């Protein structure tokens, strides 16, 4: 993380912590531009300690008095009912063993199920042809070419390209 | 007491399912956003929760704190139990003043729904029995003990005034 | 999906079905019919009281 | 209590060449996902971090061990310590009860059970 | 960022295409298969409640004559003296 | 579907929007107000009342005590 | 059948730079604040080179943690520091150490002395002397 | 046993005599037919006592104990067929015969009529169980655990021959427990202390203590193929009942030195329960549970005076069905995940919903749901040692509280998400996996209907 | 007088009937939240009867 | 119980262009790229959807949100939109 974008990680949560405490909507909305004037103290300057002392005093009065049980937007890392839908929980590929008269239903769905597998069954003449080439030695985050230079299939095929939908 | 919150969590449960994901006292609005009936159901319950002026549990709540007149307590106990009668009463309006009073505010696609006679059968069956709870059972009972029957000046009903403030 | 009994909104105050409000209105009255037996007939202390019970002589 | 936990410190420009410690793990992550994505695996990953975990915890602690310190002989203050103390409770017990059971009586007369 | 531009364009042509694939129900694809197959209130409750009445009452009439402690019903709690006795009370 | 059209609300009453007039001694000033003034105005100032509204407007609080009392009464 | 550096060994100073990472990559090039020096204090039966403890700890807490699964659920490859105490434990909140609850429980510690007093309703206190006169002194007549 | 050992020895010239793969269906078929003959001639009345025929059987009169001994052989053959079918047929049939031979000595044992036939049968085991650990086990460090499986039980049991023949030449003859009417008392000496010491200490080798029990999480940790003889090792540990035979008489009055066996089995009781909440092995997880409430019964016996023999009769079979059933849970979920480490099993409860009921009721026998056969005896251990003193409820009650966590510590490990892995472990709990998982609670709660037969003299 | 507590034992018996019908022994076309609600619906008046005999 | 399709977000992302009074309703509809219109123009432009949508807006959502239709693109991946 860099020093300039360290301002941005605080700036969104500076106002996000405030609407936890408000009672109206305009009461929170009146303090948006009102807090903006403090942000408009040093508009554009150098990147040295003058920009760090604006953040070094943003240690206090940001963590100091921070969010007394705030809003959480319940579908989140925290919050209630964040992972509540777990009786279903999307068991993708639980459907290998059937021993049919249980595979009687959905006839066209299984006919398409084996169809997509040939896209995964034939990708390593193309994906592994660039997997040895795109990585220089052992370097950074290893996504492929996002078109794979002819046809990107996927590169992340198929557990990510057919990833779990929510309900 | 068994009448009360099985109504109340279920009456508030229709409100949360109406929005389907916040379950916060934040972002609620006023009472009348096409919500006639369940707001009428809450104020039956919330006024009873203030400390029973003549509502559902009046023949049980009042005959005990006025049975604390003749006692042999710590005397810190009567200086601790009767104060919470106000603290019970301020629980009531807290959902009135924050979910039922102010301007309408919560996120959009307002998909409210209150039309299911399955739920209407449940609420109507309770409140008929809820209001006549302490007033039919205690109306016909063989007596067991001796009542107080003396509640003097400056010592008698001021816990109701504790609820008023 | 299947039914359009109550419409979706964009904060325009979508109206009610105008039949729940009758039953909403009825049980706001029979609860205040019960303001009858609060005072009539019921008092705060139907007991009588003591004259600061002094006269021992 | 447990902890402060010191979620903020200083930078700019302490240890400019310290970065790309993710290059250790992203090479393993590339070795992870290439092992993870294949048309036929039918089995678990070897995952040697759990192999080196339990076997260097359940076993290979007694070859590590030596009694060259008294803080390794410190277990005398926890194992045999209270084990004398419960008997120091219980030896004082059961005899004071017995003397009141031998000399004098205190029980009810309908104590068939027991 | 201009790097992920070709990303998430073919992914929408793969993931949502898989969801276009996943949205699939050919003529309600239940077979089921084979085979097939209010006012009464005549036997739905009569099998429910009206049958176990006679069985358990037989289990009590055949119980008091066997066990020496049957029902152990308490005293009369009578303030006057009445016709079940011969005397009266003021 | 197409209910939130622009140039629709166009803040006109809304005494809550007097705080945007309050910042005129500082100057911010135009952008923006329509977010917090989305659903405050219109019939959204219905504004359910004080203790009378928990008596439900005195609409049914004291209706049937004078009609029930009373006859016979000899 | 993995025999090469199958576990830890009698460390921690048998050329500790050649420990991490010829195998067991807890450190990248023996300067990552996770080189296998942290044998707590040895002599005991603790961990040796031990790709183990005093590395940065006190929580895997199931964070946002999107660059892999990587928090606690979804198997990052080789970052084992300590386990079996953390599937139910967390990081620091906004308040700090202050044990005010014993002072909060001290509210009855003043009224614990009030437990010695009596609680008769009538009459009032008049706490000046023995003129209160609790029990029976004289006879009928 | 008139003819109980007699039909089952004829089952032995039937394994290698038979055909090919028919040997599994044939061996199970004959085996259940003996189970009725066990039930029939036994369970007779009944008032002190049923001396059965002669000098080889006293009919297990005071404690039946013998029905449980005969379930297991038509119960493990269906379990051992998980991972055994990779060898020659003549080598696999030898593995069948040695387990059948294990039952025959234990059929004559638990009745045994005597004491000089007891010890030769008390040591008649440990020969077939040791061979099972050596061949067709798991990965290495087997052979030291085979040596720790010896050199303790044999180390402690040898002074019994020093003790018993010293009794046989002194006072009468120990052929008959019922000719033990004349029993001289034993006073406090410096010779008689050792006489009681060798009489008792060998029985602490099998049902363990806080001491000398390191071998017990070796045979259960390093174990045969899929809990095969591990189920038999459950009866091997509980089958040290013979303290009930011996110390009921034959120095009963030495209780002055009972205390360090009371205390050591009591603080060690509360300790070894919590010694496994940070364990990383499934087969070690049930093993330390099997120490704790098996160490509960020892203070029920050295403390005399029944209302203690009542529950201790039932507490032997309490985990004897339960821990055998838990090992059946642990023998499963290993043919599908080939490592026994519990942490790798995140993301269960969704692939196998049918056996998820069986996880619930099994661990509901440790909380134990007081109308069962488990909390019907633990209340009588309460009923005894509270009459000893008022302190004993404390350390014994926390044992009922630690295993409340320690059982549900396993159940919650099944519930996790997205499972990260497992293109294997597909198999949705086939017929052998769930029919063998049955027939444990199916007699257990059945015995809770009229629990009259599970009662000692007593 | 025998039917003072006999109706209580009937009340303490019909709860098992949705459990006895869980064994798929000619079970009802499923409607199981409805069938349970009906099973509770007739026990209440059965529960109402011996309350009147107690207060006499 | 109410479903959702592609057309709801195509209203709202275009609507907040006119809701914010700094941006006139004369820009481009779906691809304005926001540089022709540092803080408070990459956070404030999505602080309104913090009020309306508000699913906490993670750290990677800033550097993608330059292309205003690339804002709309991944929401259908998150909100699981039709077909
Ligand atoms: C097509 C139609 C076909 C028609 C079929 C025929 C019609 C039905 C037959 C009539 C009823 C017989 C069935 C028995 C149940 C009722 C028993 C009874 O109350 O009468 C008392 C009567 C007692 O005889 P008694 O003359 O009154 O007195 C003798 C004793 O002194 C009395 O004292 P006691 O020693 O018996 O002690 C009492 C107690 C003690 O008994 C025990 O609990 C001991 C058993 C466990 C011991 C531990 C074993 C551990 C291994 O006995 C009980 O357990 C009674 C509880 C109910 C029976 C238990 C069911 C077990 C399954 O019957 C018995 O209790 C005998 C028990 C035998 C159980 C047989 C179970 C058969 C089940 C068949 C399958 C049905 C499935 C239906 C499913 C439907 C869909 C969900
Ligand atoms: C150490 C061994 C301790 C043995 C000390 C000697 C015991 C002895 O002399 O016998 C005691 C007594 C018989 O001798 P006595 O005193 O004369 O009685 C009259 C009969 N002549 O009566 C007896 O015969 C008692 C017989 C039991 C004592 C022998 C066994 C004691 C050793 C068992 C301790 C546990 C095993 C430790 C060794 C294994 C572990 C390495």
């Amino acid at each position: 993380l860099t020093h300039q974008q360290k301002v941005l990680r605080l700036y969104k949560r500076a106002l996000r912590h405030l609407e936890s405490w408000c009672i109206h909507r305009d009461k929170y909305r009146y303090f948006a531009c009102l807090l903006r004037a403090r942000f408009d103290e040093h508009k554009n300057e150098k990147d040295m300690v003058k920009a760090t002392q604006l953040l070094r005093e943003a240690e206090e009065e940001f963590w100091h008095g921070q969010h007394p049980q705030p809003y959480i937007f319940p579908e989140s890392p925290g919050g209630t009912s964040y992972e509540r839908y777990e009786c279903y929980k999307v068991p993708e590929w639980c459907l290998d063993d059937w021993h049919p008269s249980e595979k009687a239903m959905y006839p066209d769905y299984f006919a398409k199920r084996e169809q997509w597998k040939k896209l995964r069954r034939e990708s390593w003449e193309r994906e592994v042809k660039q997997l040895q080439e795109e990585t220089p030695v052992g370097g950074p985050r290893t996504e492929a070419l996002p078109p794979a230079r002819k046809q990107g299939d996927l590169p992340p095929l198929w557990w990510h390209i057919v990833t779990r939908p929510r309900e | 007491h068994a009448f009360f919150k099985a109504m109340l969590f279920m009456c508030s449960g229709s409100i949360i399912h109406s929005l389907n994901d916040e379950q916060d006292i934040r972002k609620m609005g006023g009472l009348f956003k096409a919500m006639p009936f369940t707001t009428t159901a809450l104020i039956v319950g919330s006024l009873a929760l203030t400390g029973m002026p003549f509502l559902t549990g009046f023949y049980s709540k009042d005959l005990i704190i006025e049975a604390a007149n003749t006692s042999y307590t710590n005397a810190w106990a009567l200086l601790m139990t009767l104060i919470a009668t106000s603290f019970t009463a301020i629980y009531s309006t807290r959902i009135i003043f924050f979910a039922l009073l102010g301007q309408p505010r919560f996120p959009t696609l307002v998909n409210i729904n209150e039309n299911n006679p399955l739920l209407i059968n449940s609420i109507k069956r309770l409140l008929i029995g809820s209001l006549f709870a302490g007033y039919i059972i205690s109306n016909n009972i063989p007596p067991t003990t001796i009542p107080q029957m003396t509640m003097p000046y400056y010592l008698k009903t001021t816990a109701l005034i504790v609820t008023i403030l | 999906g299947g039914g359009a009994h109550i419409e979706p909104r964009y904060r325009q105050f979508p109206q009610l079905t105008r039949s729940q409000v009758i039953q909403a209105e009825f049980f706001s009255a029979t609860m205040w019919f019960w303001i009858l037996w609060r005072f009539w007939h019921d008092s705060d202390a139907v007991l009588g009281h003591f004259p600061y019970p002094d006269p021992s002589q | 209590t447990t902890l402060d936990p010191a979620e903020y410190d200083i930078s700019s420009e302490t240890r400019k060449a310290q970065a790309e410690r993710l290059a250790i793990r992203s090479r393993l992550k590339r070795e992870y996902q290439l092992q993870y994505y294949d048309p036929s695996r039918r089995g678990v990953i070897e995952d040697p971090a759990l192999v080196r975990w339990t076997y260097a915890r359940s076993a290979n602690i007694y070859p590590n061990f030596r009694p060259n310190t008294k803080t390794s002989l410190l277990g005398a203050l926890f194992g045999i310590g209270p084990l004398v103390f419960w008997y120091y409770v219980f030896k004082t017990d059961r005899d004071r009860k017995e003397k009141l059971i031998q000399e004098g009586k205190l029980d009810r007369t309908f104590n068939i059970s027991y | 960022t201009p790097e992920e531009k070709l990303r998430l364009q073919q992914l929408r042509e793969l993931r949502r295409r898989w969801l276009k694939d996943q949205e699939l129900s050919p003529r309600e694809p239940v077979l089921p298969p084979q085979r097939v197959s209010t006012y009464r209130h005549s036997i739905f409750a009569f099998t429910h409640v009206l049958i176990p009445v006679w069985i358990i009452h037989y289990y009590l009439k055949y119980h008091v004559t066997t066990k020496p402690y049957t029902i152990v019903e308490k005293k009369p709690r009578i303030f006057p003296g009445d016709t079940i006795l011969e005397t009266g009370e003021v | 579907m197409e209910l939130p059209d622009y140039k629709q609300w166009k803040i006109e009453g809304t005494p809550l929007e007097t705080v945007q007039e309050k910042l005129a001694a500082r100057g911010l000033r135009d952008p923006w107000g329509r977010n917090e003034a989305w659903r405050y105005m219109g019939g959204f100032a219905n504004n359910v009342s004080f203790v009378g509204a928990l008596l439900k407007g005195f609409k049914w609080g004291f209706a049937a005590f004078v009609v029930a009392i009373g006859a016979e009464y000899y | 059948a993995s025999h090469i550096t199958k576990d830890m060994l009698p460390g921690p100073y048998p050329k500790t730079p050649e420990e991490r990472a010829a195998a067991a990559k807890k450190y990248n090039m023996r300067v990552e604040d996770y080189e296998p020096y942290p044998d707590d204090g040895t002599g005991y039966g603790d961990y040796p080179k031990l790709p183990d403890r005093s590395q940065q700890e006190r929580d895997p807490w199931y964070d946002w943690d999107h660059p892999d699964l990587r928090l606690n659920w979804g198997e990052p490859m080789h970052w084992d520091l300590d386990m079996y105490i953390r599937n139910r434990v967390d990081t620091s909140p906004t308040p700090v150490n202050w044990n005010l609850m014993c002072k909060h429980l001290f509210g009855f510690v003043a009224f614990m002395l009030f437990m010695f007093w009596v609680g008769e309703t009538y009459p009032a206190y008049q706490p000046v002397g023995p003129k209160q006169y609790p029990y029976n002194n004289l006879y009928l007549e | 046993m008139l003819k109980y050992i007699i039909p089952t020895i004829m089952l032995m010239p039937l394994t290698w005599l038979s055909k090919n793969n028919m040997i599994w269906v044939n061996s199970t078929a004959h085996s259940l037919l003996i189970s009725f003959t066990s039930l029939l001639l036994m369970n007779q009345f009944g008032d002190n006592s049923l001396n059965f025929s002669l000098l080889f059987f006293s009919d297990s009169l005071s404690t039946p104990l013998l029905i449980l001994t005969m379930w297991l052989l038509p119960l493990m053959l269906m379990a051992s067929q998980h991972h055994l079918s990779k060898e020659n047929l003549t080598r696999k049939k030898l593995f069948i015969t040695m387990l059948i031979s294990l039952q025959l000595f234990l059929i004559m044992t638990f009745t045994a009529m005597e004491l000089i036939l007891f010890y030769i049968l008390f040591e008649a085991t440990l020969v077939p169980t040791l061979i099972i650990i050596t061949r067709w086990g798991n990965q290495t460090e087997r052979l030291n655990a085979g040596l720790y499986f010896l050199f303790y039980t044999l180390a402690g049991s040898l002074p019994l021959l020093v003790a018993l023949i010293y009794i046989q030449n002194t006072v009468g003859s120990l052929n008959f427990l019922m000719l033990q009417y004349w029993v001289q008392p034993v006073h406090n000496s410096w010779s008689n202390v050792f006489m009681w010491l060798a009489c008792m200490m060998a029985f602490m080798v099998k049902m363990p203590l806080y001491g000398l029990h390191l071998w017990l999480p070796k045979a259960h940790v390093e174990a045969p193929i899929a809990g095969s003889m591990v189920l038999a090792a459950v009866l091997l540990k509980l089958g040290g009942y013979g303290m009930l035979r011996i110390t009921l008489i034959l120095n009963p009055m030495t209780d002055f030195m009972a205390y360090p066996f009371i205390m050591l089995s009591l603080w060690g009781m509360i300790m070894t329960s919590s010694i496994c909440l940070r364990q990383t092995d499934l087969k070690s997880l049930i093993a330390y549970s099997s120490v704790s409430h098996m160490a509960l019964v020892i203070v029920a016996i050295l403390i005399q005076t029944p209302w203690s023999y009542m529950g201790a009769t039932a507490l032997m079979i309490a985990h004897g069905l339960t821990s055998s059933m838990l090992f059946c849970l642990a023998n499963s979920n290993y043919e599908r995940i080939h490592s026994r480490t519990m942490i790798l099993a995140r993301g269960l409860q969704t692939l196998l919903p049918l056996m998820a009921t069986w996880w619930l009721l099994a661990s509901l026998t440790n909380l134990a749901l007081p109308p069962t056969i488990n909390l019907i005896g633990e209340l009588f251990v309460v009923m005894s040692t509270f009459s000893w003193s008022n302190i004993t409820i404390i350390l014994m009650g926390v044992n009922m509280v630690i295993t409340a966590l320690y059982s549900l510590y396993m159940l919650i490990m099944t519930q996790r998400g997205k499972y990260t892995y497992h293109i294997n472990n597909i198999s949705p709990s086939f017929t052998r996996e769930n029919a063998l998982m049955s027939l444990h609670i199916l007699p257990l709660l059945l015995l809770t209907l009229n629990p009259k037969i599970i009662l000692g003299p007593l | 007088m025998n039917m003072f507590s006999s109706l209580s034992l009937v009340t303490l018996l019909l709860l098992t009937m949705p459990i006895m019908m869980m064994s798929f022994n000619t079970y009802k076309p499923s409607n199981y939240p409805l069938y349970v609600k009906t099973a509770i619906s007739y026990a209440f008046i059965t529960s109402m009867i011996p309350t009147m005999m107690f207060i006499h | 119980a109410p479903p959702l399709t592609l057309e709801g977000i195509k209203d709202r992302v275009l609507y907040v262009l006119k809701l914010y009074d700094k941006i006139d309703p004369e820009k481009l509809s779906v691809n304005s790229h926001f540089m022709k219109d540092d803080s408070l123009d990459q956070v404030e432009i999505i602080m309104a959807m913090e009020d309306e949508f508000g699913f906490e807006i993670p750290d990677i959502d800033a550097e993608k949100l330059m292309c205003p239709q690339e804002i709309v693109d991944y929401i259908a991946d998150k909100k699981d939109v039709y077909e």
